[PDB]
């Protein structure tokens, strides 16, 4: 009995899967901490990609 | 259930079931396994060592079944059989095996499967499914 | 991910579709009029894909 079985059917998850129906979360720095004037820097390190 | 069986596998199914049977036979025999009435593991006695037709029938009840869901169950998943030849059905020939690893059963249970067997990537992850499948049948038993 | 996806056959006969242009163009290039250059490129592209 040689079963001649489907093509595998690749699936792809595209941000489907998620938690609740909230998609986003924004971190800022407080409003009075705003820059007029100047050369400024900061670091974002990456814990996941 | 909206499943329906092709011919070919309804004439293959009780043979194929009988000697499955003898296949678990067969392996737990190879695990240490020695017939007896009473059903206890710790003791090493249980009577569905014997034979299919000596094999009681509610077991074999629920074997049949169980070779049916999952005849079923491969073709709900799209997969497509054939009968290749009738050789290969016919013929059971093999080189003789030792009484020690051998079963009061006639016929030798392994085919001549040395290198020429194989199963792709596709068939191992179908194997996969039906044990998941297997598993979630079982758990929803339990559940009831 | 999600499209895209040339079917084997029809890399298969894309494969054909090379080989016999190229059974063609072979031994019979004095015949087309200096568009040879133009089968050439045809015949480099298909190489590539
Ligand atoms: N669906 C089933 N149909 C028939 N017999 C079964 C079924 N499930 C279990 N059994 C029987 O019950 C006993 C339980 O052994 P089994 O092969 O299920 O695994 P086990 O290693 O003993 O572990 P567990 O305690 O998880 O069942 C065996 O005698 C087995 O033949």
């Amino acid at each position: 009995y040689n079963l001649e079985a489907p093509d595998q059917d690749h699936a792809a998850r595209a941000e489907v899967c998620s938690g609740t129906g909230e998609r986003f979360r924004i971190f800022r720095a407080e409003k009075t901490y705003a820059v007029k004037a100047g050369r400024w820097y900061f670091e974002f390190e990456t814990v996941t990609a | 259930s909206q499943i329906v069986l092709p011919p070919h596998l309804e004439r293959i199914r009780e043979k194929l079931a009988e000697n499955i049977h003898e296949l678990w036979v067969m392996n737990k025999i190879e695990l240490g396994w020695q017939y007896g009435p009473v059903r206890d593991d710790n003791k090493r006695q249980h009577p569905c060592l014997v034979e299919f037709s000596k094999l009681p029938e509610q077991e074999r009840n629920y074997n049949l079944q169980m070779s049916l869901e999952t005849l079923k169950t491969l073709l709900a998943l799209g997969c497509h059989v054939g009968i290749s030849d009738e050789h290969a059905e016919d013929k059971v020939k093999k080189m003789k095996l030792p009484k020690n690893y051998q079963l009061t059963s006639g016929y030798k249970p392994a085919p001549m499967d040395l290198s020429f067997i194989k199963l792709t990537p596709s068939q191992e992850a179908m194997v996969d499914k039906l044990a998941e499948n297997a598993h979630n049948v079982w758990a929803r038993d339990r559940i009831r | 991910c999600s499209g895209g996806h040339a079917s084997n056959k029809e890399k298969e006969m894309v494969t054909s579709l090379f080989c016999k242009l190229g059974v063609l163009v072979r031994h019979r290039i004095s015949l087309f009029g200096n568009d040879a250059t133009s089968i050439v490129n045809c015949l480099h592209i298909l190489g590539q894909t």
